[PDB]
């Protein structure tokens, strides 16, 4: 996340990190087994970890579990970036707590300047490189769909939403993929890509969650 | 998984790395004028095995922290030395269609670039990859065209390819 503020501890409880190795990736807690996350961010080994905010300190609150089940959508396609969402399912479930929590999934698409938060443990400058120990925050507004296929000419499909500022500035950036966007308690956007981070005309590009809704449903209910 | 660099770590993703031979009988990666080129603009492998050539920046627009096998991939040279005539020149590696040896890696502005991405796939015990270029699947390695008149090691798209090589991180 570049420009934007350390959260509060444990204040986005549902927020978690995928390690190998080291942390990787981020995604979001939807039930006490499911995790959603970006399908490019698909390894055969993954440890979710659970409760965290200083993801280099034990500081007592975390849970770490191995991924047992990992689903990319049938449609991802990795050179068009499209239908870029996977879902992790816990070898065993998650304790819900204070800090550890579920985020909602959206009843319908977010319009069009909706506020929304979006986290993460990823790359904190526009140049060079500074990963932080602690999860940062940052709220920014959908943006329009005009906008956002304006700003990558052929490459925005329908299952994207752009979510940032086109004066650039403040945008999710490498580490933060799979993560969340919450919108007025709802998930509607997944990190997924953009042209570097934080530079004018090329806000962050996310996966369009309500798009996939009954996927999502069907998959935990098969599964 | 992760393309891990010659010292075991994975890329990062957005990190600067020496591009080197497999073997000990060439150097890596830069860039050199060719043909009727007045500015270095041709993606070669050096032939000097004491150089390591030029820094080359590793990116995928994915914001995932590190670079994983098969993920598109944007390549563009660090900064290096030219002569005040062609400063400036545009670094990112692009591949040229239709031109003699074959679809060609090139640096600085080509309308004649095709449309696509770079990959990385392993080979080898050893860390050892291939690029191959996926144009905008049916993806083509990447491997060396010799110069006839001049000698030098030119990257091509070659079906009977592929250079392959190890990273080596500047940091
Ligand atoms: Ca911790």
């Amino acid at each position: 996340i570049v420009g934007g503020y350390t959260c509060a501890a444990n204040s986005i409880p549902y927020q978690v990190s995928l390690n190998s190795g080291s942390h990787f990736c981020g995604g979001s807690l939807i039930n006490s087994q499911w995790v959603v996350s970006a399908a490019h961010c698909y390894k055969s080994r993954i440890q979710v970890r659970l409760g965290e905010h200083n993801i280099d300190v034990l500081e007592g609150n975390e849970q770490f579990i191995n991924a047992a089940k990992i689903i990319t959508h049938p449609n991802f396609n990795g050179n068009t970036l499209d239908n870029d969402i996977m879902l992790i399912k816990l070898s065993s479930p998650a304790t819900l707590n204070s800090r550890v929590a579920t985020v909602s999934l959206p009843r319908s698409c977010a319009a069009a300047g909706t506020e929304c938060l979006i986290s993460g443990w990823g790359n904190t400058k526009s140049s060079g490189s500074s990963y932080p120990s602690l999860l940062q925050c940052l709220k920014a507004p959908v943006l329009s769909d005009s906008s956002c296929k304006s700003s990558y000419p052929g490459q925005i499909t329908g299952n994207m939403i752009c979510v940032g500022f086109l004066e650039g500035g403040k945008d999710s950036c490498q580490g933060d993929s799979g993560g969340p966007v919450v919108c007025n308690g709802q998930l509607q956007g997944i990190v997924s890509w953009g042209y570097g981070c934080a530079q004018k005309n090329k806000p962050g590009v996310y996966t369009k969650v309500c798009n996939y809704v009954n996927w999502i449903q069907q998959t935990i209910a098969a599964n | 998984d992760f393309v891990l660099d010659n010292e075991g770590n994975p890329l990062e993703n957005g990190g600067t790395y020496y591009i080197l031979s497999d073997i000990t009988a060439f150097g890596g990666i830069r860039a050199a004028p060719t043909g009727n080129e007045r500015c270095p603009l041709t993606v070669v492998q050096s032939r000097n095995e004491l150089d390591k050539g030029i820094g080359t920046i590793i990116s995928s627009p994915y914001r995932i922290r590190f670079i994983a096998e098969g993920h598109p991939l944007s390549l563009k040279f660090d900064s290096f030395a030219v002569i005040m005539l062609c400063v400036g020149i545009p670094t990112e590696w692009s591949v040229v269609e239709d031109l003699p040896e074959g679809p060609a890696v090139k640096i600085g502005e080509n309308k004649d670039a095709m449309d696509g991405w770079f990959r990385l796939e392993r080979v080898s015990e050893f860390n050892n990859y291939k690029l191959v270029f996926c144009p905008q699947d049916k993806c083509g390695d990447i491997g060396i065209s010799i110069d006839h008149d001049d000698g030098t090691r030119r990257l091509v798209v070659s079906k009977n390819k592929p250079l392959v090589v190890q990273f080596q991180k500047l940091d």
